[PDB]
Order: C-alpha cells, then structure tokens, then sequence
C-alpha cells in the first residue's frame, strides 16, 4: 500500500480541429493512487465552469482513471489546457492541449 | 454478438483515520458505465433505461439493499479491525466483482480485493484466497470473513448465480445501444521525431464503436511493421481515440498511407494518404 502513483495526462480533442467549428476537449487521467484527485479544464489559464467527468474507475493493475470533457471552439489564438493536482504533485500540473 | 461480454461493480473505500471513510460504487458492461451509487441515499443510478436488464423491481431493490449494508459494515469491520493487523492511515480498499461471457457461452464469475494498490485476496471456487502481495495480513483476513455468518454464501449466490443470469439479461435488454456501430473518423498529423532527419507520422481514428478496430501505416498493400499503437482512449458518450504513429527518415515519407477498419464501415475501409512539403 505504500507507494503512491503520479497521474499521467493526456489532452485531446474529440475531432480534428478547426477554427470555429464546436468541438470536445477530452482531459484523461490515469495511472493513479490512490483516488483523491482534483482536475479542470482551462481557457486561456481561466477554469471552465461547464465540465463534465467520468465517474471513478481502475486499471486491472488497481490504478485509477477519470475522464473530464466539455464543448469547445478553437481558434487561432485561444489556449486551453488540463490542470491536475493530486498528492504525488507539488503544484498543479498544466497539460496544454497541442492540436498539432 | 459485438459490444461487451462483461458485467463488473467496483467498490473503492478510502479510509482517512479511525473515524472517516467513504466508499464509491459504480456498474460496468466492460468500460461502458451503466450504473453508479449514489452515497447521499444509498442507492444506485441507473444511467441507461435498460440497465436493470429483465430484473424485477422487488430483485433491483433487494439487490441495492445488499450493497447498502455490505457498503456500510464493510467500513466498520475494516476500522475495528484496523488495530488487530497493524494499518497506517491514510488507505485505500479496492474491489471488483462480476462476471463474463466467453466464446462457448460459458459464464465465468470473478472477485478481487485491493490494499494500497495491490493484490490482496480474491474468491475461486466460491472461497477466500489470499494474495501472496496480501501477506499474513490477507492470511488473517481470509480466515476472519469466513467465520462471519452468511458472507461467504451470499457472495456464492451473487457470483455463480445472481450475475450470470443478470449479464444475460442486460446484455439483450441494451443491444441496441450495446451492439451499435458507429463509423470513425480519421486524420493525419505530423511534427518533430528524435534524432537527425526523423519524422512522426501520426493517424488519428476518432469515434468509432465497438472497441475492436483496426489502423495501419501501409505502403501500397505492404503493412508497416514499424505502426506504433498508442493506448486506446475514451471519448464522452460511448466511443474511443487512437493515435497510430510511425517514426520514419525524412525524404521516406512519400508514399505512406493510414488505412482503418472498423466493423461500422462495411469493408469500405478508410485510407488517408501522406503528403509531403506542406501538402497536408
Ligand atoms: C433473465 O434472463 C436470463 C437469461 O434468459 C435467457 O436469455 C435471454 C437473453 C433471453 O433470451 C431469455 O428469453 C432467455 O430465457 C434468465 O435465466 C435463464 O432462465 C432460463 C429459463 O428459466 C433457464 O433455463 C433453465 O435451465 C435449466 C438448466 O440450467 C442448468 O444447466 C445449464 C446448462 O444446461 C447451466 O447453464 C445452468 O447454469 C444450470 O446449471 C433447465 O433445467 C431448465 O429446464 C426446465 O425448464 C424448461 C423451460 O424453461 C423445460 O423445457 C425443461 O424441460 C425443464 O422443465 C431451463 O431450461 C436458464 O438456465 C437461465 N440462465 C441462467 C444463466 O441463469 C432469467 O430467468 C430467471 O432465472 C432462471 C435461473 C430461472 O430461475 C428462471 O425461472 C428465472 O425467471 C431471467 N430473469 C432473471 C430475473 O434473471
Ligand atoms: C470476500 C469479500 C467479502 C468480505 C467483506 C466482509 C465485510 C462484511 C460487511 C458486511 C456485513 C453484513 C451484515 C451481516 C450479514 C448480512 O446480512 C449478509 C447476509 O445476511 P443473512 O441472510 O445472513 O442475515 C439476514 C440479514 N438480512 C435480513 C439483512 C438479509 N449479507 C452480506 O454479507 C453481503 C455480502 C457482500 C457481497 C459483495 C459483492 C459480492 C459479488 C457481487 C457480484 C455482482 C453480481 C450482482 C448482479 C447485480
Ligand atoms: C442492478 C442492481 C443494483 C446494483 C447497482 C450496482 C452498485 C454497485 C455498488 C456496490 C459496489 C460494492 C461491490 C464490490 C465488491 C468487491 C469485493 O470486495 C472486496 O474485494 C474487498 C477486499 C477487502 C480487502 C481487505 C483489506
Ligand atoms: C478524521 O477526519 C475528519 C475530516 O475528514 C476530521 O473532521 C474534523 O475534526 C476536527 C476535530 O474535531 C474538527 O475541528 C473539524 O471541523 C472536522 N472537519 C470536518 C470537515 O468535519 C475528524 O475529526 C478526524 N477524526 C479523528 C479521530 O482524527
Ligand atoms: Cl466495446
Ligand atoms: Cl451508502
Ligand atoms: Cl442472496
Ligand atoms: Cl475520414
Ligand atoms: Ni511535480
């Protein structure tokens, strides 16, 4: 039981991107212990209030997993990211999302 | 049939200290989520019309007042016997329990215990085994439970009687949600790779139900060994991502393409095409 699990993080969006078009930003966090965790989706650094997320599950390997989304338009020059914070992090993680 | 095969509750109980714990509960068709636990009340949610299968009313309450007890003597077995093997605070009980249909039509019932993220017990053959992680700790666990009047029989009856009866029932009362097909979209994308004059090429496959699907980097009809498979990953309402990379020289672009099979698509594969120097 003694050894904790940092979360892995991984931003993407439900279609290609394209400006102006509605699309899903999808937040997953995985791979962590335990259970207690804090997750938000920002836009331009500011939290998103309309977010929703998965109820708690786990990997066969006993680690957890959530799933957060909401809608979103991209543009050109908005930003958007994932911000985690969980016992194993000293400050809360920010995971930008890059459409590439 | 397509779509899951499985039917599983998950129990995570965090224990804070001697005097605070709370438990989270949930119900899953493979990933799919079809039912939570709703701890303001003690019952549980049922996110789909179908998700109490061809149960009855008077079975479904019955079934949450089960859990209802077992939830909340589970938390206080644990802390009165929280002194007896030596336990620090904080920790964290995991459990899933269910069963799954396999090719044959055979049944089979599973249950697992966890302690800090480790195997600690499961149940085979309708008795308590304890992990070797689990240590004396799940030795003395084990011999604990079954001393406890009606657990293990109740357990038996849920296993190998209660749940493959239910998993037969939801699996046909949700198929046309559970075995529906639902075409991917795909995309390509591109940027830097390690190492001098290395490019990552990227497909994207987006959407797509069931789970099982197929994505390949191709030259022609010659599949690319080199295909990289990332993780499966979900998306809201039901449907998965997935990215497929290949790491290839510079100037041995040309020439590539992604294709995708899925069962939606009725052999009309997709086929996206690599293009160089900007080209998309
Ligand atoms: C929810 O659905 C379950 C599955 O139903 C079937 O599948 C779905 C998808 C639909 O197609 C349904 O229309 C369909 O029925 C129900 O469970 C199943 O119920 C049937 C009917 O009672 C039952 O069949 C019986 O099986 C026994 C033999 O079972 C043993 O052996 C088999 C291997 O052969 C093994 O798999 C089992 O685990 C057992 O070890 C058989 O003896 C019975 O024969 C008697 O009755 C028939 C008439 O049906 C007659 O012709 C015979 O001559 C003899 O009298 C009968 O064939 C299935 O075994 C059972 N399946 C499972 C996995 O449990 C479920 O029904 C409820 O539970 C049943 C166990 C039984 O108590 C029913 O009366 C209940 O309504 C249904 N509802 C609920 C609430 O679960
Ligand atoms: C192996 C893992 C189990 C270890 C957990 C141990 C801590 C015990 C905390 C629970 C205390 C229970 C209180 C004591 C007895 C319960 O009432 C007893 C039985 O009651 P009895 O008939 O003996 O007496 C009449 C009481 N009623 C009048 C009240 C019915 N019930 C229980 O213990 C509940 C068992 C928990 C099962 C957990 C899940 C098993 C697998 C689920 C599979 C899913 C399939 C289901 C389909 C939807
Ligand atoms: C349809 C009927 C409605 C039911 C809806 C489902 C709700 C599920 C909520 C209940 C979840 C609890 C069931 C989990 C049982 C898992 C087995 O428990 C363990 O493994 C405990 C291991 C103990 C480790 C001890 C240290
Ligand atoms: C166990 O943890 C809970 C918090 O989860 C503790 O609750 C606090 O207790 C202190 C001391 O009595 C109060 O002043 C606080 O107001 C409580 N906070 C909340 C949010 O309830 C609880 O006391 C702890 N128990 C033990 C035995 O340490
Ligand atoms: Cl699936
Ligand atoms: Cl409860
Ligand atoms: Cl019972
Ligand atoms: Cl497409
Ligand atoms: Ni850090």
């Amino acid at each position: 039981p003694k050894i904790q699990r940092t979360p892995k993080i991984q931003v993407y969006s439900r279609h290609p991107a394209e400006n102006g078009k509605s699309n899903f930003l999808n937040c997953y966090v995985s791979g962590f212990h335990p259970s207690d965790i804090e997750v938000d989706l920002l836009k331009n650094g500011e939290r998103i209030e309309k977010v929703e997320h998965s109820d708690l599950s786990f990997s066969k390997d006993w680690s957890f997993y959530l799933l957060y989304y909401t809608e979103f338009t991209p543009t050109e020059k908005d930003e958007y990211a994932c911000r985690v914070n969980h016992v194993t992090l000293s400050q809360p993680k920010i995971v930008k999302w890059d459409r590439d | 049939f397509q779509g899951p095969t499985s039917f599983h509750v998950i129990q995570t109980s965090s224990f804070t200290n001697s005097t605070w714990a709370q438990t989270q509960g949930s119900g899953w068709l493979d990933d799919l989520q079809i039912h939570g636990w709703d701890s303001d009340s003690g019952t549980a949610i049922f996110l789909k019309p179908w998700s109490k299968g061809n149960f009855s009313d008077k079975e479904v309450a019955e079934l949450e007042e089960i859990f209802r007890v077992y939830i909340f003597g589970f938390a206080r077995e644990v802390q009165d016997f929280a002194g007896d093997f030596q336990m620090k605070y904080p920790f964290e009980i995991q459990g899933i329990a269910g069963c799954e249909l396999h090719s044959g039509g055979a049944i089979v019932s599973f249950l697992r215990g966890a302690l800090g993220g480790l195997d600690f017990l499961s149940v085979k053959n309708a008795s308590c085994v304890p992990s070797p992680e689990g240590g004396s700790r799940a030795q003395k666990f084990c011999a604990l439970i079954i001393q406890y009047q009606g657990i293990m029989e109740t357990v038996r009856i849920l296993l190998y009687e209660t749940c493959p009866r239910y998993l037969l029932g939801v699996l046909n009362a949700g198929k046309a949600d559970l075995q529906r097909q639902v075409k991917p979209e795909a995309w390509l994308s591109s940027g830097p790779s390690p190492g001098p004059g290395r490019l990552q090429l990227v497909c994207h496959v987006s959407g797509f139900y069931p789970k099982p699907v197929w994505v390949m980097w191709m030259r022609g009809e010659q599949e690319q060994q080199g295909t990289q498979l990332g993780d499966i990953l979900p998306n809201a309402n039901w449907t998965w991502y997935l990215r497929a990379t290949l790491d290839v020289a510079d100037g041995e672009a040309a020439g590539l393409s992604c294709r995708v099979k899925h069962s939606s698509l009725e052999g009309q594969d997709i086929i996206l095409y690599w293009r160089g120097s900007g080209l998309n």
